[PDB]
């Protein structure tokens, strides 16, 4: 969102009193919100590269890769649990066997 | 005589009288150097009735 930052030095940033209908400024604010939408995706990114904090699609991949697929109408928090949970799955006593049943 | 249209710059459309045009020609007139003559000068107007 450096976009006004880094714009040629001489075009307006501020939408001109003369004119409150100014198309200089219209197109200049229509592209920064674009700008800065696309850095808050860019931001809000770095959620789905974690597994503590990755969503639907991208845990979807992380189960895949650890052979956990999704049930019917499982959402996120208990699929990462469930996940987790077989990794760290205790086996060859009678507590593991307890557990399982 | 000539009465008209001056668009200002702030975007309104001033249909206005006549005397306007004579306020407009004043200031013109006050501009220009003893002497001078506003004869055949421009006097920046949009539209005349």
């Amino acid at each position: 969102a450096n976009f006004l930052k880094n714009l040629h030095p001489l075009l307006r940033r501020d939408r001109n009193k003369k004119d409150n209908q100014d198309p200089n400024f219209a197109l200049i604010d229509a592209l920064n919100e674009e700008m800065n939408q696309v850095e808050k995706d860019a931001i809000e990114s770095k959620l789905q590269s974690s597994l503590k904090t990755s969503t639907s699609e991208y845990l979807d991949k992380f189960g895949d890769w650890f052979g956990v697929y999704r049930k019917t109408d499982e959402k996120d928090d208990v699929y990462r649990a469930r996940i987790i949970k077989y990794l760290l799955l205790k086996r060859g006593t009678n507590n593991a066997i307890i557990d399982a049943i | 005589a000539n009465s008209g249209t001056f668009v200002m710059d702030d975007g309104r459309k001033n249909h206005v009288p006549a005397y306007m045009v004579a306020v407009a020609l004043g200031g013109l007139a006050s501009g220009l150097e003893i002497g001078e003559s506003i004869t055949f000068k421009p006097l920046r107007v949009s539209s005349l009735d």
